[PDB]
């Protein structure tokens, strides 16, 4: 009785240990089964060499009387507490309850004891519904960027697709009533909010808005979804494609550029006093209305600056309480006491 | 010919307790697996089914297919003779009339026994259980009891809203309304306690209260009762027994 | 021990929200035992809204970036005791935002958490209270529930 | 213009400029703006002076000038 799950391309599964394995059954109360098993010296120094790519994952698959249809996914019964040589392990084989197939496997490889010593997993459990199997294999680990590397291999979405898609949405709007005049993209990544290095999307994606793919092979180590994180449909991996159009803007544009507007036909322009000497700091005083930019000493103490704002507002310094992360400033405090660094955000208010 | 020795004869006193201020005839089917009964109240909503295994009993035995139609407020007279000590068993012939049941104390060593005028109850109503349901929620049957007791004295229905893991049960009367809300937990040094949701689908029902309060009755069988709820299906009452079970199907309101 | 999209994602949200969050708001990282920051455990302040009845009190929270982040949304905690009906007695939230099961998106920035919540202080759903003393007087005293309102504001201010 | 009028939605990352009669619905507008980010139309919610905006209204029903600015929120709800 073996349960086929579905693969991951971070993982791929090379071998069994038949003595790892054990059986949750259903029952209203608490529960417990172990496993005791022993790896060859082979074994162990192919998991503990420094820099392996294997590890020792722990599978566990729901038990289905109609039978396994393939590509279960991980699901463990909870409550529970996984310990490996009493070693309580805190992985996070939970995942998404809405979404099976979010769980990732337990990592066993830390708490293993040498060769010559007999290790032991202990699973223990309560209230259970379903039948529960549990597996141990030995995996060979992928990286994000060894996956990143086929992703830039694979056919990219080109500039002549992203024209016909705003020539598309153009018309509609035409229909509507609606006329697009110009649309302001940003080039950050919207998973790690860095400049895009690697601007892609799935090629059934419908919306304009891209994301790093190497970042978002980051993201589905964390938790396998395997969903666009824009638009929310599912994405295989071979279906990740790099946006020419969006790459182009990357190569032709500074650093400093978060945004571009862009029009219908595909032309772009980036969107665009604060230089200072290294002694002074760049800061942004409000009020709710108003904002005033200051320029000040990072040793010159914060009360001329709290002088120089409620004069330009017609108001008594007494009347003025000044914030900073929510915590009142002092006069006698200069930006150097408070960490203060430039385009800070110091808050005024009335008493 | 049949031969059910109850261990404890309170049990099939509970059970009888279960459905005779619902149902007034039930039409008992024995065989060599155990014991099945199916009714239905006057209001064709509320379908009552009962189920008992082999190894609840003490000793069975059933060599032939025997259906025992019985008259529950008559059954419940003899039970009541009984004593929640002793040890009841039902005997009848292979066609029989009429049923035996036998009260055997285990401490004093006194011997009751009446016997029962069997009738015949045409007519049948299978147990259709759904292939799944939207929710599943099981609690403490003690708990669920109080819930429907303090609701039905403040209106003949009470809807259950399950939604953002909380089920809230509500009713609404002419003089006043109410509500309860439970949280759904599984604590593992008490797992018997616990309020255990499976949610694949938020629902919204509603139940006439007068409905439940006879479903609430077979609490003095488990101690948990176990609701499981679909939106275009009847809902399903149950309770454990040892081997068997006593479930109740109840359509809600639209 | 951190992931490197979670230190990443983390130290982008920090700058984010110091050149630009909304007025009245703070959110500062925490600080260990040894002083340094926390970049997965937040303290916050979320204003009241001009007009309603929470108006001049800031009330705090937490904000626990789990290890998963961004592909898990992180939680959000009042105090323990804080007076709402979708507060739990010991001071969680559930947000649909916040919530992995449902509408939680990777791109979701603090500015965007911190505003939910203030727009849930003012906008309590009665299919799904959390607590008791609040639920009783949101469900049958209203006069009762602005007199706890006005009163926790002032508390926190 | 005098017939139409330039409006601004926003979400704090992309935005979009439009240009429609003062007399259309803005039930088109919304639904421009979902569609072009991959989300649907009943899971933002389009602020106008920090006030929401029904799918029945128009620019001059609210008074809307010239390159005013409509943000476009998340949908969220509590429990
Ligand atoms: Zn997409």
């Amino acid at each position: 009785p073996t349960i086929h799950f579905k693969e991951s391309p971070f993982y791929k599964i090379q071998r069994l240990i038949p003595e790892l394995v054990m059986n949750v059954e259903v029952t209203g109360g608490r529960g417990m089964c172990s496993a005791k098993f022993k790896l060859s010296k082979a074994d162990y120094n192919l998991l503990s060499n420094p820099n392996s790519k294997h590890r020792l994952y722990l599978f566990s698959g729901m038990i289905n009387p109609l039978g396994s249809r393939g590509n279960e996914p991980i699901q463990f019964p909870f409550p529970n507490e996984l310990r490996c040589n009493n070693v309580q392990i805190k992985d996070n084989i939970r995942g998404f309850k809405s979404k099976p197939g979010t769980a990732k496997p337990a990592d066993l490889t830390p708490h293993l004891k040498p060769y010559t010593q007999q290790n032991n997993v202990e699973l223990i459990y309560a209230f259970t519904t379903k039948e529960y199997k549990l597996f141990g294999y030995i995996v060979e680990m992928i990286t994000p960027e060894q996956l990143l590397e086929k992703v830039l291999q694979h056919p990219k979405i080109i500039k002549q697709a992203t024209l016909l898609y705003l020539k598309k949405t153009l018309r509609e709007d035409e229909e509507m009533g609606l006329t697009t005049t110009s649309t302001i993209m940003s080039l950050q990544d919207p998973i790690s909010y860095t400049r895009m290095k690697y601007p892609s999307k799935s090629i059934n994606c419908k919306h304009l808005q891209c994301f790093d793919a190497l970042w978002f092979l980051h993201s589905q180590l964390q938790i396998p979804t395997w969903q666009c994180p824009v638009c929310q449909i599912d994405i295989a991996l071979e279906n990740l494609a790099i946006s020419e159009f969006v790459d182009d803007i990357l190569q032709n544009c500074q650093k400093n550029v978060e945004q571009v507007e862009l029009t219908s036909d595909g032309k772009w322009t980036a969107i665009l006093d604060k230089l200072r000497p290294e002694t002074h700091i760049n800061l942004k005083v409000s009020d709710g209305s108003s904002e005033i930019f200051f320029k000040i000493k990072k040793t010159t103490p914060l009360r001329r600056l709290m002088e120089a704002f409620a004069k330009r507002q017609g108001k008594e310094m007494d009347s003025l309480r000044f914030l900073y992360d929510g915590i009142r400033i002092q006069a006698d405090q200069t930006p150097e006491d408070l960490d203060m660094e430039d385009n800070d955000i110091i808050e005024a208010h009335r008493e | 010919m049949l031969e059910a020795k109850f261990e404890e004869a309170s049990l099939f006193k509970r059970i009888i307790d279960g459905f005779k201020d619902c149902v007034q005839l039930v039409n008992f089917q024995c065989k060599e697996d155990g014991i099945i009964a199916q009714a239905v109240d006057d209001s064709r909503v509320l379908l009552v089914s009962l189920e008992i295994g082999v190894e609840a009993f003490q000793e069975y035995r059933c060599d032939h297919p025997v259906t025992l139609g019985m008259d529950l407020t008559s059954l419940s007279d003899i039970l009541r003779e009984g004593n929640n000590t002793d040890t009841l068993t039902l005997i009848a012939d292979n066609t029989p009339d009429s049923i035996i049941l036998l009260f055997e104390d285990t401490k004093k060593d006194d011997i009751a026994e009446y016997s029962l005028k069997l009738m015949d109850i045409d007519a049948d109503f299978l147990g259709i259980e759904e292939l799944q349901y939207d929710s599943t929620l099981s609690l403490p049957s003690s708990e669920f009891s109080k819930i429907v007791r303090d609701l039905s004295q403040l209106s003949d229905s009470i809807n259950i809203m399950i939604t953002c893991e909380t089920i809230k049960f509500v009713a609404d009367g002419d003089i006043g309304s109410g509500s309860v809300i439970i949280k759904p937990f599984v604590d593992m040094e008490h797992p018997e306690t616990s309020i255990k949701l499976e949610m694949d689908q938020p629902v919204d029902l509603t139940f006439g209260a007068k409905y439940l309060l006879d479903i609430i009755k077979g609490s003095s069988l488990s101690d948990r009762v176990g609701i499981r709820l679909s939106s275009e299906a009847p809902a399903l009452f149950q309770f454990d027994l040892k081997s068997g079970f006593l479930q109740f199907f109840l359509a809600p309101k639209f | 021990h951190m992931s490197s999209l979670s230190l990443q994602r983390l130290q982008e949200e920090r700058k984010k929200w110091r050149k630009d969050h909304p007025f009245g708001f703070y959110a500062k990282p925490v600080k260990k035992a040894d002083g340094s920051m926390d970049l997965q455990k937040w303290e916050a302040g979320i204003p009241g809204k001009e007009g309603t009845n929470w108006a001049g009190g800031v009330y705090p929270i937490t904000v626990e970036y789990p290890n998963e982040y961004p592909s898990k949304p992180p939680k959000v905690k009042f105090p323990a005791g804080f007076y709402h009906p979708n507060v739990y007695p010991s001071g969680t939230i559930c947000l649909s935002i916040l919530n992995e099961d449902q509408d939680w998106r990777p791109a979701i920035t603090l500015k965007q958490i911190v505003l939910g919540v203030q727009d849930l202080l003012d906008s309590p759903n009665p299919n799904s209270p959390k607590q008791e003393p609040a639920w009783r007087s949101f469900s049958r005293n209203k006069a009762e529930y602005d007199k706890k309102v006005l009163l926790q504001a002032r508390q926190y201010s | 213009p005098e017939t139409h009028i330039n409006l601004k939605v926003s979400d704090g990352s992309s935005e979009i400029f439009f240009k429609i009669k003062k007399t259309t619905p803005l039930r088109r507008l919304m639904e421009a703006f979902a569609k072009r980010q991959g989300k649907e139309m009943d899971s933002l919610r389009f602020l106008y002076d920090g006030i929401r905006i029904q799918a029945d209204q128009t620019p001059e029903d609210l008074d809307m000038e010239d390159n005013d600015i409509i943000e476009a929120h998340r949908e969220q709800i509590g429990g």
